[PDB]
């Protein structure tokens, strides 16, 4: 469960403060792939980085 | 052991820039962000932005962008933080502190970097003994110090036989005079009967100027 | 921003008691993380994600907290305990601290010792002399202090400065220094320091004679 009001709506920095968790119950791999090039920007964890990509294989 | 190691004290005149830095050692610089804080004299913390080593990407508090600007020596794990056209609002001390695993805080820091702006100019302490007597006589227990006079920037270091002595120190809050310079002293509790024999030497280091000297305290 | 409110902004504890500090977020947070720093030290990690312990931090330190209120409780306090205690939220870029809840310990009365310093005559010949008064371990912080030349009230000359709480006692202890020029110094010769304070039950002079 996403918690209340923490949807992503776009994939920019406030996702740097995201636990793992919230990430995956929070980005929608959809969005997540539309906005693909943003990530690299973003200074994620490896370990955020790697829920990121699970969320791409998802699709 | 994980460590950041900050680098010394700074003074610069306002509108210069000054590039600070923090070595990491004991972990996998790569595997955790690396955070930057402002701690103003007396004052609350402010998060300045981070960076992940790997690629380099960072991000900002909105209200550094521009006053700050952070980057990366991977091959030194070195992380660096360059501040611009600095005022006297930029002093500060300034700490960089590594990001716990999954967002868990701010899990380890550095020592921290204290930076002065001002338009006066570096001078060294004078240091001068704070000697026991009758007049410093409580019962077989005596005092005796150093007072460490008229010099600038802040921070200076005090401590007592090389580290050998803490036990009963205490060593003041530098304080502003109007001469514009700094001026502190450090004390210490003795026993009396240990004064003909014990001999008591107060080590000063300014880094800043340049500075480290050695006083040995007696009597008379 | 969000915008944290820590209160009380000074706590005073008697070791032994149990006692909860506040710390109010502008908008809901999902981990609140603390902070201890004691005086001339860097920050060290207390407790995080709002209710764990961090490494190394003794059992009696807790946290809880949910959306906008969050605490952190100390179940029986410690001399050690003294320090200020911030929190942070890891919710909304960027990241927010609160200003503070300052941890200060109840003891007993303690009276200051009292030591007066004369100027060193390596110092006299540079043109400046400083007189030392020194309050040792006294507690509470509250002292006042008054110098008199020849008997005559000092005033505008003095600088106080005091240490942060003692860490194992929870003692202060508090220098006041007169600074006058070699001529000044030079007319005088009955220097003394008044010292009044809760635990004196009258004021302790400390006087010297150039000589």
């Amino acid at each position: 469960m996403c918690p209340s009001g923490k949807k992503a709506r776009e994939i920019d920095e406030s996702l740097i403060f995201y636990k793992k968790w919230e990430l995956e119950a929070c980005v929608d791999a959809a969005l997540l792939a539309t906005q693909m090039d943003r990530v690299n920007a973003i200074p994620f964890t490896y370990e955020q980085l790697d829920v990121l990509k699970h969320k791409l294989d998802e699709l | 052991q994980v460590q950041l190691q900050q680098s010394g004290p700074e003074l610069e005149k306002p509108g210069a820039s000054v590039k600070i830095s923090c070595k990491a050692s004991g972990y996998s610089f790569t595997g955790y962000t690396m955070n930057w804080v402002k701690q103003s004299h007396g004052k609350s913390l402010e998060w300045i932005g981070l960076i992940t080593p790997y690629n380099g990407a960072s991000s900002y508090n909105q209200k550094f962008r521009g006053k700050a600007t952070l980057t990366v020596d991977k091959s030194s794990s070195t992380a660096y933080m360059d501040l611009l056209s600095l005022t006297s609002e930029d002093s500060a001390v300034y700490f960089c502190a590594r990001g716990g695993y999954d967002g868990r805080g701010f899990d380890y820091w550095g020592s921290g970097t204290p930076v002065t702006v001002s338009s006066a100019s570096t001078k060294g302490p004078s240091v001068f003994p704070l000697a026991p007597s009758s007049k410093s006589t409580s019962g077989g227990t005596a005092a005796l110090g150093c007072l460490v006079k008229d010099y600038f920037p802040e921070p200076v270091t005090v401590s007592w036989n090389s580290g050998a002595l803490t036990s009963g120190v205490h060593t003041f809050p530098a304080v502003l005079q109007s001469s514009g310079l700094y001026s502190l002293s450090s004390v210490v509790t003795v026993p009396s009967s240990s004064l003909g024999t014990q001999t008591y030497i107060c080590n000063v280091n300014h880094k800043p100027s340049n500075t480290k000297v050695d006083k040995k305290v007696e009597p008379k | 921003d969000i915008e944290l409110t820590q209160s009380p902004a000074i706590m005073s504890a008697s070791p032994g008691e149990k006692v909860t500090m506040t710390c109010s977020a502008s908008s809901s947070v999902s981990y609140m993380h603390w902070y201890q720093q004691k005086s001339g030290t860097s920050p060290k990690r207390w407790i995080y994600d709002t209710s764990k312990l961090a490494s190394g931090v003794p059992g009696r330190f807790s946290g809880s907290g949910s959306g906008n209120s969050y605490s952190l409780t100390i179940s029986s306090v410690e001399a050690e305990d003294d320090a200020t205690y911030y929190c942070q939220q890891w919710s909304k870029h960027p990241l927010t601290f609160g200003s503070g809840t300052k941890v200060e310990i109840k003891r007993t009365v303690a009276a200051p010792s009292v030591f007066i310093f004369p100027p060193s005559d390596e110092q006299l010949k540079s043109g400046t002399a400083s007189v030392v008064c020194l309050l040792n371990n006294f507690y509470p912080r509250e002292a006042k202090v008054q110098w008199k030349v020849d008997n005559a009230l000092q005033s505008g000359n003095s600088q106080e400065s005091v240490t942060e709480q003692d860490s194992k006692d929870s003692t202060y202890s508090l220098s006041s220094t007169l600074t006058l020029s070699k001529a000044d110094y030079e007319k005088h010769k009955v220097y003394a320091c008044e010292v009044t304070h809760q635990g004196l039950s009258s004021p302790v002079t400390k006087s010297f004679n150039r000589g």
